[PDB]
């Protein structure tokens, strides 16, 4: 598949460690860490700076200090291409002090130019994983507070602040973490993950927010088996492009199974409060049990050329620990596909490679051919795996007379015309230029395939097969073959029908060093056309029909995303004037709906996407009329829009015109399902005594809880109605609206009159105080985003007047104020029965 | 029931399910009825006029050998062969027994970290012991002794020249060298040697948290002749108060090697450990597999939960609470040694996924399980038979091959042969070749043809036309397309065409029937094989689903709490998922958010139970139905409300199964206006 192996581009040295760690570097350069190579008397680790042009590399003339430091340089660096700026660490420089062997990191940034560079809480390690900042470099320490862990942000190499977790009963001591980091951007805004592969013994991976300028720790997810070592690596991915991060994926290369080693899984970023979770996890081939899958991780840009960002995870215990190299797609949902789509392997490449995959880096070309470049790790090695560019072929069948013609078949010179035509397209965008790539295409054509004793023949091969080979360019090109049909045909039911299957052969390019094309694995490789026999319903004449389509949600008034998830749509279709040959309607839908069954004929159906539906193949008769109910199934999270707009149109084998009745569309409202729940809380003051001797200003509450217990996240119009005078007393002085979750809000008072004005009655048939025995304020909060699985204590604060207490028959009165949860009904609805709990009320009791 | 792909020879019933059954009659088939005919369910052969001697199912069936002079067999019968049928499990009763006189070879290996010098204190006058309490169980026991510290190298041990010499914290102290494994005492039957060889032990440390001795665990397996081991039960006891490095560690020491498993050890030293990483825990877990040897993990109390997670890991593995001395590790031997012996698990060797090999067990004491992954048992007592019901379902007509069962911890085993029943053994060959018009040959009533001839009875040559009588008989109506249009007619039978698209078969009788016009789930049609299979509008589901596409599990089912009833019996639950009544959330119904509390309207039942009041005009008992008072506090909604005499009654409301009952908890502190 994509990525090249037949001319693999291989650098060797005889360096101890090389191809322990790599980077690539702006241009055609490669930097290779060599972590124990000894070059001189207490020097370990250098570097090499690879060239895709001089076929070899040479060690970058670094100044090391004199330290004793044995820096096993090379073991971690890091790398940016805007603007050029590249990092080498020593994660091990042997400190030897008077007592004591300490182990201290020491960082390197170079810029355009690798000749002089800047070199600026024991046992650290300071520099095990590096990444550059849009500040600075970013350097992860792994033994921190006794290997807990921990990162240090540099702004300038003066000024940095250590970033970790709150320490909690020594649970995150010997955790590692910082062994690996990544950055992720929220709307292009600098934040942080981590791993901690040792975690207790599970592991864990947390995200680092700077929430108001600190560094705080907002959410992490943690593993499941002992020893799987979860968070080794990680890979921040921005699978749409969009600036904005979408995954982490975290490698566990010691899962242990029966007959597999090893995985990784992907994590979605939270939203809102929410919290982190994992939803999908990767594994490598069965029949390779320590194949410490997902010890290396990697963002290889987009590499088919679909705009989604792909991934590759190293596999370097596979085969007796040759290795292999995994490549993972992502898929347009946000995610990764559930299954590798290329596996590389040590073996098939050189007896030579061991530990093949142990490091990846990706990212930039490096063969200035316009395609991403990977380059892979192994012992001694390094390969450079360069992407090749992806081949689509359309191949258009156009049959010359589109039909075949009566007479022809009617009961062997009989004969007809096809014209096949290839047409190889690019999926990716490179700088490849016209004519270069050439391919070498093998095609089968076959008439009535599925069938013995097919109808027809090739002319040139006087059979119902024929294979033919040619070198073809990346341009439209065209043969015409005619067709022959051997025999009268009886039975003229069933359409002739060609199939062509191909296989696709890229040509090395001779200039960019013999790179070949490679055909699409995902592409059609199947083309079907029908060749359909003239109709004769009639005197001698051609076949027409008035065929038309009409459907509605009948008795139904708004479609709820929510529930239930099925709705089904009773669709009519009516045809005149002649009878119709092979009817089939075409669904057009959003994405986020499916379709699940046809009912009410030989009525059967396959599946903006689309749906075609077979009504009553192949004939439907004279003035015939069908009802049947399309069956859908709307998606639990799917977003449709304000409205959803089904479009169905009819087709036929007449192929007539786009009369205006052929196409129905017919826009429902749609209208959200949501679920809040507003209840009172036990610390509201439900009762108090009474007082009637003077009036007083006593304190109460209530707190009407509001929660959001759907999945989606809408704006709400929240309103309190608090009693404030009675009999021209007041009740209430000021009542004040507060929230506790500080969330954005703006709120105000109105007030309104009584109802009724028989409160000197109301009082003897009931003991109710609210807003119909009493003036009563009105306060309205608007907040514009209340979103998923978050709650917020909305709380009433004023002082009662007892200025208006009435000595009715009843000892007790009840101050009642009720709080409902207003929403835009046009878009936003409750389910129903559990509706009822929009609203809610808090009484307090005033008695002996 | 027989859902038959266009079956046409009597093996083709075999493959097409596992209740399907061919009869041999040649009076079962008229000139109207295609031979598929022969393949139903057995009821249906009865009615149709089938018998008991010329019906052939046939039934996956077993032999059993055994050894009648072979007393106290621990695992029987020796072998077994199956005739296996695809679909049709076979069963067969391997039967185990716990024997006695077993001998037991302990090898005990344990950290010498700095907190572990008074439980080495007290392990090396304790050899005696152990041997004797391994003789008060079988005799003719042996005992070892091995050491681990950790990898000499930074981060895990600092490499200064002076601490190398004494790496224990306590500089005064006299302190052996760091090393990642030695070798101490070889297995044998004396204590002098264990108490003489332990004797010169000395306690040592490295810096890091974790120590190695996965790697001498992975070492101790890795070299049996320097150990000794003998085929007999062998026990590894490993002593640990801490947690352990494992694979992954050294990248921190630029260690990057993995460790291969081979037997390094020269002079009693695992030298060249710097040169490889710690082995991962599937390392040491397939290893020790492989070779009967059994860990006991003594381990302290705070690392107990930890290392439980282990066991899930490595079965025959057993774990203890260690003291903080290491006092009580002869009692922890011998109870972790009736654990092993009382849990006898039952697996096999790898096999291809064609076979589901199942078991049902019927163990000891009154308890039972079924379909089970592996046979699981426990309480086996000595000298009791266990029966384990091995259920073998073949999906292939496999190729004649071979596995094996094995009693884990023990070498004993059962070879298991397999091969396929699907061949078919009718006797109609000695019939005369009159019935098949003199060109093909009569078997199982069928006239099968050879490649000259075609039909039910070889009358059609394969050179000759179709006449179009008999084509003309291949419709279900006046109206029908002749097969359909998706078929030919040959010798009077649709030859079915095949469907570009994926998937797609063309069968059924007319050629009528299409495998993928089943209405779908999840864009697929009946949730694609992993589901069911569509039979031209109906779906048939693999055991475990139901419904109109398989969409709907009929096990394993998401309805059921831990307490065993539905949706907390608040609720039904149509297709696995619970459908709730009033303000009750997904999944188990265990809580509703939103319903007010009510604690306020439920004063009129706390009054009187917890306080004892007579009736309230209405008896209370009927004042309250279904609610009952706990003598022990309850946790769930604590509220607080006034009563008819004036008093705080604070109670809380633990909500329980079923539909409006709780429990209730009152503060007998009763305070009052
Ligand atoms: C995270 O880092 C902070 C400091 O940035 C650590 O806080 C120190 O913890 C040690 C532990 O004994 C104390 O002695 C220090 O007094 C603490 N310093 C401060 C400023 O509070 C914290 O322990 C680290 N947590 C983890 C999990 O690594
Ligand atoms: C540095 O590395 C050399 C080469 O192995 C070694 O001999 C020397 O002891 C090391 N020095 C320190 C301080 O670790
Ligand atoms: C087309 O498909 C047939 C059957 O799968 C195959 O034999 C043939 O090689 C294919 N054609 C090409 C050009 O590969
Ligand atoms: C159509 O929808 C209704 C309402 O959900 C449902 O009861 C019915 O079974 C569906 N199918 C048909 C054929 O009516
Ligand atoms: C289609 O579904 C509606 C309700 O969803 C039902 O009233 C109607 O009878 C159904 N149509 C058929 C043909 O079953
Ligand atoms: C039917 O609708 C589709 C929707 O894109 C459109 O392409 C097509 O031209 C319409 N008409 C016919 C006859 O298919
Ligand atoms: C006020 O209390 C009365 C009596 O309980 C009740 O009927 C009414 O709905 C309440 N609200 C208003 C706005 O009157
Ligand atoms: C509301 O207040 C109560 C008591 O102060 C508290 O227990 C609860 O958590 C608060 N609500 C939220 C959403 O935090
Ligand atoms: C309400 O009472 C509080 C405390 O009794 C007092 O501080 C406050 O001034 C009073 N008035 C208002 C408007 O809050
Ligand atoms: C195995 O024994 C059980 C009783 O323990 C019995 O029910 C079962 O039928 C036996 N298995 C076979 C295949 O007979
Ligand atoms: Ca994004
Ligand atoms: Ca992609
Ligand atoms: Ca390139
Ligand atoms: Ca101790």
């Amino acid at each position: 598949f994509n990525l090249d192996t037949e001319n693999a581009m291989t650098f060797q040295e005889n360096a101890r460690g090389f191809g322990q760690s790599v980077v690539q570097l702006q241009g055609s350069r490669v930097v290779v860490g060599a972590p124990q190579e000894i070059v001189a008397a207490n020097q370990r680790g250098s570097l090499y700076q690879c060239d895709y042009s001089t076929g070899s590399c040479e060690p970058i003339r670094l100044q090391v200090p004199v330290e004793a430091v044995n820096m096993s340089l090379g073991l971690s660096l890091a790398a940016t291409t805007s603007p050029p700026q590249l990092l080498a660490c020593g994660p091990t420089v042997h400190q030897t002090c008077s007592e004591n062997t300490y182990v201290k990191g020491l960082c390197f940034l170079f810029g355009s130019n690798l000749r002089q560079q800047p070199q600026k809480h024991e046992m650290s390690q300071e520099g095990f994983s590096a990444a550059i900042t849009s500040n600075g470099p970013l350097l992860s320490t792994v033994g921190s507070y006794d290997w807990a862990g921990g990162v240090f942000l540099y702004t300038s190499k003066e000024k940095s602040t250590f970033i970790n977790m709150t320490r909690v009963d020594s649970d995150m001591n010997d955790a590692y973490l910082g062994y690996a980091a990544a950055i992720i951007l929220r709307n292009r805004v600098q934040s942080l993950v981590l791993g901690a592969p040792r975690y207790q013994h599970i592991g864990l991976v947390a995200m680092f927010r700077q929430n108001t300028g600190m560094w705080e720790s907002n959410a992490n997810v943690k593993g499941t088996q002992i020893g799987a070592y979860f968070g080794a690596s990680l890979c921040s991915v921005d699978v749409d492009s969009n600036g904005s991060t979408d995954l982490v994926l975290i490698g566990a290369p010691h899962y242990y199974e029966q007959t597999r080693g090893g995985q990784v899984s992907v994590c979605p970023l939270p939203r809102g409060r929410a919290r982190w979770q994992c939803d999908a996890v990767l594994y490598g081939e069965q029949g390779q049990p320590w194949g410490r899958f997902g010890a290396a991780l990697t963002v290889l840009g987009d590499v088919n050329g679909d705009k989604l960002t792909d991934v590759a995870i190293g596999a370097p215990g596979e085969e007796d620990n040759r290795g292999a190299v995994y490549l993972f797609h992502g898929t347009s949902g946000s995610g990764i596909s559930p299954s590798h789509s290329q596996r590389i392997a040590g073996s098939k490449l050189s007896p030579r490679l061991q530990y093949f995959g142990q490091s990846l880096s990706g990212g930039q070309d490096l063969t200035m051919d316009g395609l991403v470049d990977l380059t892979v790790g192994a012992q001694g090695h390094v390969l450079l795996l360069r992407s090749q560019p992806v081949l689509r072929v359309k191949a258009i069948m156009e049959f010359n007379p589109r039909e075949v013609a009566r007479n022809v078949f009617e009961c062997g010179k009989e004969a007809g015309e096809v014209r096949v035509c290839l047409h190889v397209q690019k999926s990716t965008r490179d700088r490849l230029r016209e004519g270069q790539i050439q391919s070498v295409v093998t095609y089968d054509l076959a008439l009535d395939s599925g069938r013995p004793h097919s109808r027809a023949v090739f002319n040139e091969t006087k059979n119902s097969t024929r294979r033919q080979t040619q070198v073809l360019g990346l341009t439209q090109t065209c043969e015409t073959l005619k067709l022959q049909l051997p025999n009268c045909i009886e039975d003229p039911v069933s359409p002739i029908v060609l199939r062509l299957n191909f296989s696709l052969v890229g040509t090395p390019l001779s200039a960019f060093g013999n790179l070949r094309p490679v055909l699409a694995e995902d592409a059609q490789r199947l083309f079907t056309a029908l060749f359909p026999f003239e109709k004769n319903c009639g005197n001698d004449n051609i076949c027409q029909d008035d065929l038309s389509i009409t459907f509605s949600f009948m008795s139904l008034d708004c479609l709820v995303v929510g529930g239930p998830r099925e709705f089904n749509v009773t669709v009519t279709v009516r045809n005149d004037g002649e009878d119709s040959y092979r009817t089939q309607v075409t669904f057009f839908f959003p994405l986020d709906l499916s379709y699940r069954k046809v009912s009410t004929w030989r009525l059967a159906c396959e599946s903006l996407k689309s749906t075609s539906c077979s009504i009553n193949h192949p004939i439907f008769p004279e003035n015939s009329e069908v009802t049947f109910n399309i069956t859908f199934d709307v998606d639990s999270k799917a977003s449709l829009g304000n409205k959803l707009l089904l479009k169905a149109n009819v087709t036929s084998e007449n192929n007539m015109p786009r009369t205006n009745k052929t196409e129905f569309q017919l826009e429902l409202p749609v209208k959200y399902a949501v679920y809040m729940v507003v209840t009172s809380h036990g610390v509201s003051t439900k009762y108090l005594n009474f007082t009637a001797s003077e009036n007083t200003s006593r304190v109460m509450q209530h707190q009407y809880q509001v929660s959001n217990l759907g999945q989606r996240s809408l704006p709400i119009s929240l309103v309190f109605l608090v009693p404030v005078r009675l009999n021209q007393t007041v009740i209430w002085d000021r009542p004040q609206v507060t929230f506790s979750e500080n969330l954005s809000s703006t709120c105000h008072t109105k007030e309104r009159l009584p109802s009724h004005s028989d409160f000197l009655a109301e009082l003897r048939k009931a003991p109710v105080v609210n807003c119909s025995i009493a003036v009563c304020q009105r306060i309205q909060c608007d907040i514009p985003f209340f979103g998923i699985q978050e709650e917020f204590n909305a709380t009433l604060k004023g002082n009662l007047s007892f200025d208006w207490y009435i000595k009715t028959s009843h000892n007790h009165l009840l101050i009642v104020s009720t709080a409902e949860i207003l929403f835009n009904d046009s878009v936003f609805t409750l389910l129903p029965g559990q509706g009822a709990f929009v609203r809610s009320q808090t009484e307090t009791k005033v008695e002996p | 029931e027989c859902t038959k792909f266009k079956v046409s020879s009597c093996r083709e019933c075999i493959e097409s399910g596992p209740g399907c059954t061919w009869c041999q009659k040649l009076n079962f088939t008229g000139p109207g009825d295609p031979d598929s005919i022969r393949c139903d369910t057995r009821p249906q052969l009865l009615m149709r006029g089938c018998a008991a001697d010329d019906i052939m199912d046939p039934t996956s069936l077993a032999e059993t050998q055994e050894d009648h002079n072979g007393g106290q067999k621990q695992l029987s019968p020796q072998k077994v062969t199956l005739y296996l049928r695809p679909g049709q499990a076979a069963a067969f009763n391997v039967t185990f027994r716990r024997a006695k006189g077993y001998p037991i070879d302990l090898y005990y290996l344990m950290d010498l970290s700095y907190s572990m010098l008074d439980d080495l204190r007290n392990v090396k006058k304790l050899g005696g012991d152990l041997l004797r309490a391994l003789n008060e169980i079988t005799e003719s026991g042996r005992i070892g002794f091995g050491s681990f510290v950790d990898k000499t190298v930074l981060p895990f041990v600092n490499t200064h020249p002076d601490k190398l010499r004494n790496p224990c914290p306590n500089k005064e102290k006299e302190c052996q060298p760091p090393f990642a494994f030695r070798h101490v005492l070889k297995l044998t039957n004396n204590s002098n040697q264990f108490q003489t060889e332990v004797g010169k032990q000395l306690i040592s440390g490295n810096l890091d948290a974790p120590e190695g001795g996965l790697d001498a665990m992975m070492q101790v397996a890795a070299c049996p002749e320097e150990i000794g081991w003998r085929n007999v039960t062998r026990l590894l006891v490993f002593a640990t108060d801490d947690g352990f490095h494992f694979a992954g560690d050294g990248k921190l020491g630029a260690i990057l090697t993995p460790n291969d498993g081979r037997c390094h050890l020269e002079d009693n030293l695992y030298k060249r450990s710097n040169e490889f990483d710690y082995p991962s825990v599937g390392q040491l877990a397939h290893k020790l597999a492989e070779n009967n040897i059994q860990p006991i993990f003594a381990v302290t109390s705070r690392m107990v939960k930890t290392y439980e997670k282990l066991t899930e890991i490595i079965p025959k593995s057993a774990v203890g609470e260690l003291s903080e001395d290491s006092s009580n590790v002869v009692h922890l031997i011998k109870n972790a040694y009736n654990k092993l012996s009382s849990r006898v698990f039952l697996d096999h060797n790898a096999l291809p996924d064609t076979l589901k090999v199942t078991y049902d067990s019927f163990c000891s004491n009154g308890v039972t399980h079924r379909n089970q992954p592996r046979g699981d048992c426990d309480g086996v007592q000595i000298n009791v038979p266990i029966t384990f019901q091995v259920k073998v379902t073949a999906t292939e007509c496999i190729q004649e091959q071979s596995f094996v069962i094995r009693a884990l911890g023990f070498t004993d085993i059962v070879t298991v042969q397999v091969l396929p029943q699907c061949e078919c053994r009718c006797r109609d060959q000695s019939r005369d070749r009159s019935l098949c018009h003199g060109k093909g040959f009569l078997e199982c009533g069928i006239c099968r043809c050879d490649t000259g001839y075609i039909g039910k009875n070889c009358e059609c040559q394969t050179q000759g036309r179709s006449s179009q009588e008999l084509e003309g008989s291949c419709r279900k109506d006046n109206n029908s397309i002749i097969c359909s249009g998706l078929g030919d007619c040959v010798c009077g039978q649709c030859l079915c065409h095949t469907s570009d698209v994926p998937g797609k078969l063309i069968y059924g009788q007319y050629c009528e029937c299409d495998t993928i016009n089943c209405e779908r789930y999840n864009g697929q049609v009946c949730g694609g094989p992993g589901r069911g299979l569509c039979f031209c509008g109906k779906c048939r589901c693999h055991p475990g689903f139901e419904g109109s596409a398989c969409q709907c599990e009929r096990t394993t089912e998401g309805c059921l709490n831990p307490r065993r009833v539905e949706c907390s019996g608040r609720g039904r639950c149509r297709c696995n998922v619970c459908e709730c009544h009033s303000g009750y959330q997904l999944p188990l119904c265990q809580e509703c958010p939103g319903c007010p509390s009510p604690c306020g309207k439920y004063i009129s039942c706390a009054e009187c139970l917890k306080f004892e009041k007579g009736p309230f005009g209405k008896n209370c008992s009927a004042a309250c139905p279904g609610l009952q008072l706990s003598n022990n506090p309850v946790k769930g909604r604590t509220c607080k409300e006034r009563d008819s005499e004036g008093c705080w009654v604070a109670y809380t409301l633990e909500q329980q199964d079923g539909m409006d009952r709780y429990l209730i908890y009152v503060d007998e502190s009763r305070e009052c206006v």
